[PDB]
């Protein structure tokens, strides 16, 4: 029951060469493991790319190639295309079992990086009436599509009752997402300043408001 | 034109049994092994097993020997995988994929089948208006909270407001879904004019129109 390891994430720009690896905990990957590389694009659309270490599937672009690098299997993508952004999984046949790697999320920068626009909404009077309070933090127009959100009440971090969505593409190709902080109305009344901070590419955009 | 088409999404209750199909076209179905794969968030990809339609021979990931059963029909060129005694751990997207011997790998994949094993009941959402804290633009929104199952639809001014709209993906909050939608309009159009979000939740057959009024 070998364990297959892959880089969790890599970022490249159009036209560049990027190399992904696939390692086995059992030992060096050999042609006997029939290394496979499959590609998953948005909306879980899978398609095979490489089989038997270096065989390229039908219709697959020539810029994709498989090989072995040292004791690991590798996938090389030359002249990367924006369309090559996806999650790449490798699979090895060992111990009569096909074992998949955890997949590498490949980001291909197909547009300028963009900091997010943050908007913070206070709880509606109608909701407070049910003894509930939900603050909504909308995050739009960011790229790449990866952000971390932190909430603070009067300067102190809060995570209870906090949920954040996965990012999704907007019509303009940038990304959006939202975060929620839900408390009881009574708890919402025990704090004054609420803050939603979104960190993207090492830069934090903050938005706050006061209950009263 | 090789293609593998799988059955649609499934919503099952714990203890039930589901049969997922995989229809092949564009090639000789009996001559190629068909792999079955499980994709569960936080669990990457697991190999369930495979079957060769021509011989009926199978190979299982021992971990799935008492959970899955493989069948195939060379008459209808369809492969099936049945999962028994369903539990929450069985919730995921299942794929069938063609293995080609001389290629030593999987080339074509089915689109995947989403299996949701739950005992939760249909629950309508609560809709609340989202107004600014009372710029050239102004963003308004609507909170659609506590519904099940997905999805819900949100339009603004009965569709009259389409540009500047952002309806976000839903997220789970204590076993129920929460979604929000926002619309950005010229600061001169609101409160000047009216902005209403129209929320619909087909499953519970609920519809709510909530006007966004200055706080
Ligand atoms: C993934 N799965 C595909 C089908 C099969 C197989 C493999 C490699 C080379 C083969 O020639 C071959 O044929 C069958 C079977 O005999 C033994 C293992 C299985 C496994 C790997």
């Amino acid at each position: 029951d070998a364990v297959v390891t892959q880089e969790s994430a890599l970022t490249t720009s159009p036209g560049e060469t990027v190399t992904l690896t696939c390692r086995s905990s059992t030992g060096a990957v050999t042609t006997s493991n029939y290394a496979n590389w499959v590609q998953e694009k948005p909306d879980h659309l899978f398609t095979g790319l490489i089989g038997g270490t270096n065989n390229r599937a039908p219709g697959v672009p020539a810029r994709f190639s498989g090989s072995l690098i040292g004791d690991k299997a590798a996938l090389t993508i030359t002249g990367a295309q924006t369309e090559d952004e996806a999650i790449y999984f490798c699979a090895l046949w060992s111990n009569n079992k096909l074992v998949f790697g955890g997949g590498t999320k490949l980001t291909v920068l197909g547009q300028p990086k963009s900091s997010p626009t943050v908007t913070l909404f206070p709880p509606s009077s109608e909701e407070l009436s049910t003894a509930k309070a939900t603050l909504v933090c909308t995050i739009t127009d960011f790229y790449p599509g990866v952000v971390t959100v932190d909430w603070k009440v009067d300067g102190t971090p809060v995570t209870a009752g906090m949920e954040t969505t996965q990012p999704s593409k907007q019509s303009n190709n940038k990304y959006m997402a939202s975060s929620y902080l839900t408390l009881t109305a009574r708890a919402w009344e025990r704090h004054s300043s609420y803050s939603c901070q979104v960190t993207h590419e090492g830069h934090s955009s903050n938005k706050t408001l006061s209950r009263a | 034109e090789v293609q593998l088409q799988q059955s649609g999404a499934e919503l099952m209750k714990p203890g039930a049994s589901v049969k997922i199909s995989c229809k092949a076209t564009g090639y000789t179905f009996s001559s190629y092994w068909i792999e079955w794969v499980k994709q569960r968030p936080g669990h990457g990809l697991e190999w369930i097993g495979e079957i060769l339609p021509g011989s009926g021979d199978t190979i299982f990931n021992e971990k799935f020997k008492g959970k899955a059963t493989f069948t195939a029909d060379t008459s209808s060129n369809t492969a099936y995988m049945q999962l028994s005694s369903l539990t929450s751990e069985d919730s995921a997207v299942y794929y069938c994929a063609r293995w080609v011997l001389d290629y030593y790998g999987m080339d074509y994949w089915g689109q995947g089948t989403s299996l949701t094993v739950s005992s939760a009941s249909t629950t309508p959402p609560s809709v609340y208006p989202l107004a600014p804290g009372g710029s050239a633009m102004v963003t308004l929104g609507c909170l659609v909270k506590g519904y099940f199952p997905e999805p819900v639809t949100v339009v603004w001014n009965k569709g009259s407001l389409s540009t500047g709209t952002h309806t976000f993906p839903a997220v789970l909050a204590a076993d129920l879904y929460t979604l929000s939608s926002s619309v950005t309009v010229s600061a001169s159009s609101w409160p000047g004019q009216s902005v209403t979000c129209n929320v619909a939740h087909p499953a519970s057959s609920t519809k709510v129109d909530k006007k966004i009024a200055p706080s």
